[PDB]
């Protein structure tokens, strides 16, 4: 609950970039 | 207060209005921290303007005006195509900046672990206060002392000292100590140098002790001043990678304009060369990295903070570079290799004498800690230690040769030490005997603790002290007894070796018998038997002058004739002490030898003693020769310069060596290119800590030591060295495991993109999607490599050398041999799709690599539709493996060398995460529909995923060949 929380918080904030750089590609569609 | 030298330091304490005796009041510290700030340079205050950074490489902007002059030439997939890349880029930016912003932030905030401190005199507590220098205000009462490090601009008030020698080198320049004084400087114009009455902030404290007052602090410092105007150097391993940066680079952008140029005539299909740049130029974004790697400094930011997380605060980040190179340690025994928990568990004195004959009364001590609880046995049984006339007087001579006192502590329940270590375990010897039977039953805990020490302080006035020295080795006391006329007496303790030469008499009860060689023998024999035994005890001998000199025939601040008062004494007996090696230590040391790093133990115990707590510890061998590994450094100082470099190379015991002993050690072992980490914690180690390649300082030691060097042990433990050895290979590792995925992947990139056009078969990957796997294996499975667990068996190979290249031959060959098949494996899948798959294949013969002729050359070898090449499905063959293949390849980056087969994938719980993460973010650019039109439509859900997997997983299997190859080779 060390390296281990600043584990978490590292990843899942990578993940959420890259989440949303696709529902900006998802959203940009007409 | 800015001309605080001119005046007066009545005129100072005035001009503050501050009592020197009190200090500033709560109230004045905090109008004056209000009205002068933080004794400290203001921190100059990224996020957005950190993102627009990395667009600030021409490469990405050619990308990005290369898909904008593709977009207005179209409207005068391909419509958003601008609108893709930038969104990609600004995403992949975000991934590789707060990476680094937060890595910096986790090294940045190492510095709290040892935070700049101060002592102040407020009106709020009567005793000494040691708050952050950060907090310090100009106005208040400051203390400075051997070994300081002076925490802001300060008026001297009054050197509690003898003298007051300065270290100011850091300001002025002058390498030599200043003298100082109180007298105020009346030129309001002269230089630092003749302000003789200040204390500069960042100046060093090199002997006595000074108070004073505060008249400057922040940017309004000397040094704060100099730091306004300051507006350098890369560790050899940023060098080589720096060097790797280019060759790697120029590599790359060879090809990158090769594959421009092989594509001649192609132009012309559907002016149109702008195509075959902007596929090049992705190709330059996504295989050439642009500043240093953000997983590199994530792992040495998690690296340096599990060191501090075991005791091993890094000061210096260099360090942590040398650390895995390091060669030797000189580690110092009482604090270090050994608990400095100190305790008399034996003592003896004169029985009787006749001629020759010479026995002893010995006793042991039971209890082992500071508190007075214990007992004194002879043969095993319970002894009354009033009853031996000889136990009278040890027990008088270790009261008053003692600046120590016990004070048992209430809250924490134990009692505590309060002068020295080697004294307080004289104190509650004291204690524990009782000589003169007084009530103790009935006493407080807190009422006991000195109670039998301060029975024999009321029995003789201690008039004056002389202070030990390192040429005798002993210290005394002269006392006159209390009230009411037996004679003054001294009380002498030391090394045995020394003090029992200058007695010319021995103790026998109340009877004084001359001093023969026979009792001289004796007494060594058991003092010899007790530093060689099972516990190596630290002896000291208990002697008395009987008959003094005057008063006024010695010399009391002249520290060299000291020992001239000393002599003409009487032996009274010997205290033997024990202080056990730490429990670790043992371990720690057999690590070392594993680790193929030299041990070399630095003592203030007599050479026998000193060789045999080595033997202990396991420095040597319990019959192992050691006659010329061994030096004391007198002998030491007694070999000729080409000597003493020799046997500095086998050496791992100096027993009693002078403060330059150890600057002369570090030079002998560099001059046989060893890596040498020495410990150090007064000012007198500051020099030898300098030149050493890891200065390693005490925790509890002085602050210009810790100054000094590049690393601090928190807990004063030899233990927390080697663990930081470790911590310092294991971060190396985890390095190149990044360095050998991101490398290899980037190559794998290049033979994907080059093959394509060197052979000529259609477009393996598009920009768009170049762009998409360079950016979720540089955000998930790359940044979890630097969360996996250090490698298995770093601590077994012998030391890393400076000397030796970043990347090896063997290993730019694993680079290459990985980055080959991974670049052939995606190739290899959007071919298969035409010609072995079952979806409208080309010829099996070799059709494919003349899709140029098709369109309009139909009628001529060809037979079949002349628009699926550009289908929608080798491509989403050539995406999918090369995930996979990466999801693998970053499997292969959990060890150099170890097989999967010993560390498994679930080593780092966080990498599968990573890939579980990635494969959803992979599976919805498939599926949901807005999205796989930009890119391409979905592989077949159950056979196609067969074909990727058998495709991908290979990788794993070549480097496990590689792996077996290198594991068994070394
Ligand atoms: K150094």
């Amino acid at each position: 609950p060390q390296q281990a929380r600043q584990n978490l918080q590292n990843l899942f904030i990578n993940f959420c970039l890259i989440l949303i750089c696709l529902l900006l590609i998802c959203i940009i569609v007409m | 207060m800015e001309a605080a030298h001119s005046k007066s330091t009545e005129e100072c304490l005035a001009y503050f209005g501050v009592s020197e005796t009190t200090g500033l009041t709560p109230d004045q510290v905090k109008r004056h921290l209000e009205k002068y700030g933080h004794n400290e340079l203001p921190a100059e205050e990224s996020l957005w303007e950190l993102v627009i950074e990395q667009f600030e490489d021409l490469l990405v902007r050619i990308l990005l005006l290369a898909a904008c002059i593709s977009f207005v030439l179209a409207w005068f997939t391909a419509f958003v195509e601008p609108f893709v890349i930038l969104l990609i880029l600004i995403a992949n930016a975000i991934v590789g900046v707060w990476q680094e912003r937060n890595a910096e932030n986790a090294i940045e905030a190492l510095k709290e672990y040892e935070p700049e401190m101060g002592k102040v005199y407020r009106a709020d507590r009567k005793s000494v206060q040691r708050i952050k220098a950060r907090d310090i205000v100009p106005g208040d009462i400051v203390e400075v002392a051997v070994g300081d490090k002076v925490p802001a601009d300060i008026r001297i008030l009054s050197i509690k000292s003898t003298t007051l020698r300065v270290d100011q080198s850091i300001l002025t320049g002058e390498s030599v100590s200043v003298i100082k004084h109180t007298e105020p400087v009346p030129d309001p114009r002269a230089v630092n140098q003749d302000k003789k009455n200040m204390l500069f902030s960042g100046t060093n404290i090199a002997a006595g002790k000074a108070l004073g007052i505060v008249a400057t602090t922040g940017v309004s410092t000397e040094i704060g001043k100099i730091r306004d105007q300051m507006a350098q150097d890369k560790t050899p391993l940023q060098q080589k990678l720096d060097e790797f940066g280019e060759q790697l680079s120029k590599v790359i952008s060879l090809i990158c304009v090769a594959v421009w140029l092989i594509n001649i005539g192609h132009f012309n299909d559907p002016r149109g060369a702008i195509y075959y740049f902007k596929i090049a130029v992705a190709l330059a974004v996504a295989a050439i990295p642009e500043g240093l790697p953000a997983v590199i400094t994530t792992c040495l930011a998690l690296g340096t903070r599990r060191m501090a997380k075991k005791n091993a605060i890094v000061r210096s980040l260099p360090s942590v570079e040398t650390l895995g190179c390091t060669s030797v340690i000189c580690s110092d025994k009482t604090g270090t290799l050994t608990t400095n928990q100190m305790s008399v568990c034996k003592m003896f004195i004169i029985d009787k004498v006749d001629g020759d004959f010479c026995s002893l009364n010995e006793f042991s001590i039971t209890g082992s800690t500071y508190a007075p609880e214990g007992e004194v046995l002879k043969n095993d049984k319970p002894i009354r230690s009033g009853q031996f006339d000889g136990l009278v007087e040890l027990a008088t001579i270790c009261a008053l040769c003692n600046d120590s006192s016990l004070d048992f502590n209430e809250t924490k329940g134990v009692y505590e030490k309060v002068g020295e270590a080697t004294e307080t375990a004289l104190t509650t010897l004291v204690e524990k005997m009782n000589v003169f039977n007084t009530e103790v039953r009935n006493l407080s805990k807190v009422e006991r603790a000195n109670a039998c020490n301060s029975v024999i302080r009321q029995l003789m006035k201690k008039e004056f002290t002389l202070e030990f020295s390192r040429d005798r080795k002993s210290m005394s006391v002269y006392c006159s007894p209390a009230k009411s006329a037996v004679g003054n007496k001294m009380f002498v303790k030391g090394a045995p070796e020394g003090v029992i030469d200058r007695c010319n008499y021995v103790r026998v009860g109340t009877t004084r018998v001359p001093m023969t060689g026979p009792v001289k023998e004796k007494i060594l024999s058991v003092i010899k038997e007790w530093g060689t035994g099972r516990d190596t005890l630290r002896c000291l001998a208990l002697a008395t002058r009987d008959t003094p000199p005057k008063r006024e025939e010695m010399v009391l601040d002249d520290s060299s004739r000291f020992m001239e008062y000393e002599t003409d004494l009487t032996f009274v007996g010997v205290v033997g002490m024990l202080d056990p090696p730490r429990k670790e230590v043992m371990g720690s040391i057999q690590l070392c030898r594993d680790a193929g790093i030299r041990v070399i133990m630095i003592t203030g115990d007599n050479k026998g003693t000193a060789i045999a707590i080595c033997r202990r510890i396991g420095i040597f061998g319990e019959n192992e020769e050691v006659a010329d590994r061994a030096y004391t450094g007198r002998e030491f100082d007694d070999l000729p310069l080409a000597e003493q470099r020799e046997a500095c190379r086998r050496a791992c015991c100096f027993a009693r060596v002078e403060p330059s002993h150890k600057s002369k050690i570090v030079e002998y072992l560099q001059s046989y290119d060893e890596i040498t980490a020495m410990t150090g914690d007064g000012v007198n180690d500051a020099p030898a800590l300098k030149k050493a390649e890891i200065g390693i300082a005490m925790g509890s030691g002085t602050a210009v030591a810790k100054t000094a060097s590049e690393m601090v042990l928190a807990d004063d433990n030899f233990s927390t060295i080697v663990a930081a050895v470790e911590e310092g290979r294991a971060i190396y590792n985890n390095m190149k495991q990044f360095i050998r995925y991101l490398i290899s992947s980037n190559v794998g990139e290049v033979v994907c993109i080059f093959l394509t056009a060197a052979l000529g078969l259609p477009e393996a990957l598009i920009p768009v999607q170049l762009l998409w796997v360079n950016l979720v294996t540089d955000g998930l499975p790359a940044t979890a490599l630097g969360f996996n667990p250090p490698d298995l068996d770093i601590m077994d190979r012998p030391p890393r050398s400076p000397k030796e290249p970043l990347i090896s031959g063997w290993l730019f060959f694993r680079y290459m041999a990985i980055g080959g098949y991974v670049g052939a494996a995606t190739v290899g899948a959007a071919a298969w799709w035409f010609m072995y798959a079952e979806d409208g294949p080309g010829v099996t013969y070799h059709q494919l690599t003349h899709f140029m002729q098709c369109t309009e050359d139909h009628p001529h070898f060809e037979g079949l539709d002349c628009e699926i090449f550009e289908a929608p499905e080798p491509m989403t063959m050539a995406l999918s493996v090369l995930v996979t293949i990466e999801m693998c390849n970053a499997l292969n980056s959990l060890s150099e060398n170890q097989s999967l087969m010993r560390m498994p994938p679930w080593v780092n719980i966080w990498l599968l995460g990573s890939i579980c993460l990635s494969m959803s973010l992979h599976f919805l650019i498939l599926y949901v529909d807005p999205l796989p039109m930009i890119f391409k439509l979905k592989a077949l859900d159950l056979t196609q995923w067969l074909m990727v997997l058998k495709i991908s997983l290979p990788v794993i299997g070549l480097d496990e060949i590689l792996k077996f190859i290198a594991r068994n080779y070394l």
